[PDB]
RNA sequence: GUAGGGGAGCGUUCAGUCCGCGGAGAAGCCAUACCGGAAGGAGUGGUGGAGCCGACUGAAGUGCGGAUGCCGGCAUGAGUAACGAUAAAAGAAGUGAGAAUCUUCUUCGCCGUAAGGACAAGGGUUCCUGGGGAAGGGUCGUCCGCCCAGGGAAAGUCGG
RNA sequence: GCGAGAGCUAACUUCCGUAGCCGAGAGGGAAACAACCCAGACCAUCAGCUAAGGUCCCUAAAUGAUCGCUCAGUGGUUAA
RNA sequence: AAAGGUGAAAAGAACCCCGGGAGGGGAGUGAAAGAGAACCUGAAACCGUGGACUUACAAGCAGUCAUGGCACCUUAUGCG
RNA sequence: GGUCAAGAUAGUAAGGGUCCACGGUGGAUGCCCUGGCGCUGGAGCCGAUGAAGGACGCGAUUACCUGCGAAAAGCCCCGA
């Protein structure tokens, strides 16, 4: 029992792990009824906006 | 009196460091890979001084027979050929009178082969 | 696997994900609209939209089976007596989700689910 | 424009720091803060401001008020018009770290590393090209 | 050419004497393609901001890669395992720079010879009020048994 | 390797004698390979000759010359 | 147990800017803030950002020697 | 020149490596002294008149140290 790692990770091999830890930017949209800021399928968080008002910001 | 070690190792431990141009990983960074690659690099340098002498022989010789060949004989009975013609001795890197002047290597292979009649 | 099991633990066991849903659907004939995880308003749709096409029913039984899920007697009179008759006209649409932003303690996108 | 020497040009000149700003200390992982600033660098600093706000990682705040400061000096200080200012560098380096026990199984403690944070930005104008 | 014997030497601190150098910049540090047969030594530049080189002689706490060596710092495992009982939680309202976590309201679930209440040991201001938000809190935090300040503790008959 | 005992005329066995090597011996050969074959490395050279061992291509060098032999892949795994 | 160092002198940073703050950027002081109170120097391991040359049919004690390619030119146009 | 065939050969870097430039971390190195070590030499007992060592207190404001003791960061006399 109780496996435990045999050398130290070299510089290199990690960091080619994390070759996959990139974060994804949002795809961001301008708001048509706001000035701008807007995440898609979602309400303009400025104006409140979907179509017309929603929530009351 | 106290003579504590302060910079006598840090002035040795950086110039074995410094020897250590682009080797890989902790072969350029840390002292104790860094020295114990350089033991194992003296045992190359050394040996493939004497060896790239031998290695050059063979170059040399691979080129020779190459343009023997192309005038129909070997090395073999080429070297042979001009040291039975005796006081032709020209020897040292005859490679690149092959390898240049072909008019030349030519003259070399009638003079081997008359010497061999 | 599951190939056609419909619901959702709620990483709730089988006495609480009811229990949720009962309260949740109080409040939301109780306030019009409520706020709440985006997952929870999803599967709290259908169950309060068929529990107001019960009380579409008009008679005492419906204002019964309305009242063994929705023990607040007000609300209970407020969608037998209000919503449901204003409803009358209306195929079944009783709900609609509008999805807002994401939070901030755990990160997770939230939603308000209204009439 | 050649001084006389180093006293010299101590004098002379002043050193300035045009575009940047730096929160030091900032208590949160490097290489966390990493993936955030990430994001940002290079883009115009608008875009950056925008995109801030919406990816949902917990650095974004510190993140983004050092920006907002970058983006102040460049214009108070510095007198650069702000139609221009894009992230023409960002990076964030380790702080000092702050310890404690935490008591495990059988009697043994361990150390366990509160990391703190270096995130600076250095805004400039787009009038490169 | 191993143990081993022999020879000639390099570098470090301190001491004596000499030759000197230093804010127009010293030691130390940093780069480097020069030099010597080696240990090494110089040139130039960058840094630094107050001491120091060279020669001859003397004395040593005088030369580290190892010792499951010591002290300290920092890595790998890795954004991994965990986040400490499977007694659930939901909505509205409020405060705030900021809220899944703080306050309020209304429900829900859990203990109920307890997971309610009153004492003794032990602890020592943890009590109440007003503030705070570094760290402590396994997340957050506007909150806290945390931090700051101010109050609170009453005996002829209870216990000694 | 040679000469012997012990052993099964086993063992990369053990114990004496004797020479050489390794031990402390780098270099070429033996595919790889302390001991076997050649040979004992003061330093440099993009010069020449040989040793053991080699000269079809990996891989430096005769697809050498003259007589034969084996048609088994013998070569490239023992015997009655 | 660990223990140290602004500057000659506190002249210890008024005022402005982003920020709840923390932190910073200016203006000032000072010879120096390339000394700002996480305050002499500031090596190394470790973490990063930028640039040059490179790498997605490769078998690798991480070197060594040889040759081509591409950069560069402050003991330096070379045997770099 | 345009199709068709045959053949050869470049650039992409998700991420890596060597070098350089620039920083972060961290506290080696140099310099410094407020602190030690030793030898030499002086001096060498204190207490029932209360010792050595403590406890509690004394400040406008006082947590620590220092000094003091309800006459309590001190009171009287003498000399500088
Ligand atoms: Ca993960
Ligand atoms: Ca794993
Ligand atoms: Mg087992
Ligand atoms: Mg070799
Ligand atoms: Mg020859
Ligand atoms: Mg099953
Ligand atoms: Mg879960
Ligand atoms: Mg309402
Ligand atoms: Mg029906
Ligand atoms: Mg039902
Ligand atoms: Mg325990
Ligand atoms: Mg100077
Ligand atoms: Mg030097
Ligand atoms: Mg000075
Ligand atoms: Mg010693
Ligand atoms: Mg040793
Ligand atoms: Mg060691
Ligand atoms: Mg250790
Ligand atoms: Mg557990
Ligand atoms: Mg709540
Ligand atoms: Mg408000
Ligand atoms: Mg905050
Ligand atoms: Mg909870
Ligand atoms: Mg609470
Ligand atoms: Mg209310
Ligand atoms: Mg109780
Ligand atoms: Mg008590
Ligand atoms: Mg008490
Ligand atoms: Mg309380
Ligand atoms: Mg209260
Ligand atoms: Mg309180
Ligand atoms: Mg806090
Ligand atoms: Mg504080
Ligand atoms: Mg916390
Ligand atoms: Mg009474
Ligand atoms: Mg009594
Ligand atoms: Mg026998
Ligand atoms: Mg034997
Ligand atoms: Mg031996
Ligand atoms: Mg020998
Ligand atoms: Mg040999
Ligand atoms: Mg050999
Ligand atoms: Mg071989
Ligand atoms: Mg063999
Ligand atoms: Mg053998
Ligand atoms: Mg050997
Ligand atoms: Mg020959
Ligand atoms: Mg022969
Ligand atoms: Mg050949
Ligand atoms: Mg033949
Ligand atoms: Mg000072
Ligand atoms: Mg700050
Ligand atoms: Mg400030
Ligand atoms: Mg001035
Ligand atoms: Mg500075
Ligand atoms: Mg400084
Ligand atoms: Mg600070
Ligand atoms: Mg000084
Ligand atoms: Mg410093
Ligand atoms: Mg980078
Ligand atoms: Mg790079
Ligand atoms: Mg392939
Ligand atoms: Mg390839
Ligand atoms: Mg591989
Ligand atoms: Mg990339
Ligand atoms: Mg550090
Ligand atoms: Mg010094
Ligand atoms: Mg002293
Ligand atoms: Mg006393
Ligand atoms: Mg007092
Ligand atoms: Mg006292
Ligand atoms: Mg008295
Ligand atoms: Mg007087």
């Amino acid at each position: 029992k109780h496996p435990v790692p045999k050398k130290k990770t070299s510089k290199s091999k990690r960091d080619m792990r994390r070759s996959h830890h990139a974060l994804t930017a949002p795809n961001l949209t301008e708001c048509p009824q706001c000035h701008g800021k807007k995440l898609s399928h979602h309400i303009c968080p400025n104006c409140g906006y979907y179509d017309g008002r929603q929530v009351l910001a | 009196p106290r003579a504590k070690t302060g910079i006598v190792r840090r002035r040795r431990h950086k110039k074995v460091l410094k020897r250590a141009k682009g080797f890989w990983g902790s072969r350029s960074k840390q002292y104790r890979n860094a020295f114990q690659t350089l033991l194992n690099a003296a045992t190359y340098e050394y040996r493939d001084r004497r060896n790239k002498k031998r290695d050059f022989r063979r170059l040399w010789i691979q080129r020779i027979n190459a343009g023997a060949r192309l005038h129909g004989m070997n090395y073999s009975t080429f070297i042979n050929g001009l040291k039975r013609a005796n006081i032709d001795l020209n020897r040292k890197v005859l490679a690149d009178i092959a390898a240049r002047e072909p008019e030349a290597f030519k003259a070399l292979v009638d003079a081997s082969r008359n010497a061999r009649q | 696997m599951r190939h056609g099991k419909a619901g959702r633990k709620l990483n709730r066991n089988s006495s609480a994900r009811v229990a949720l849903a009962r309260a949740q659907a109080t409040a939301l004939l109780r306030e019009g609209r409520i706020q709440t995880t985006l997952t929870k308003a999803k599967e709290l749709r259908p169950f309060v939209e068929q529990l107001i096409t019960t009380a579409k029913g008009g008679d005492l039984h419906s204002r019964r089976l309305v009242a063994q899920d929705i023990h607040d007697k007000d609300v209970v009179r407020k969608v037998m007596d209000e919503v449901a008759p204003k409803y009358a006209e209306r195929p079944g649409g009783y709900t609609r989700i509008l999805r807002v932003g994401t939070r901030r303690g755990d990160g997770v996108t939230m939603a308000l689910i209204e009439l | 424009q050649t001084f006389r020497n180093k006293k010299q040009r101590k004098q002379q000149v002043k050193l300035r720091k045009p575009g940047f700003a730096v929160a030091k200390y900032v208590r949160m992982s490097p290489r966390k803060v990493r993936l955030v600033v990430d994001v940002i660098r290079g883009k115009s600093v608008q875009d950056a401001e925008d995109l801030l706000r919406f990816i949902p990682r917990s650095a974004s705040e510190p993140v983004a008020k050092v920006l907002n400061s970058a983006k102040a000096n460049a214009l108070h200080n510095d007198e650069m018009l702000e139609d221009r200012l894009f992230v023409k560098e960002a990076y964030v380096d380790a702080g000092p770290t702050l310890k404690r026990l935490i008591p495990r199984a059988r009697g043994s403690a361990n150390i366990i590393k509160k990391r703190t944070s270096h995130i600076t930005i250095i805004v400039a104008e787009k009038g490169n090209k």
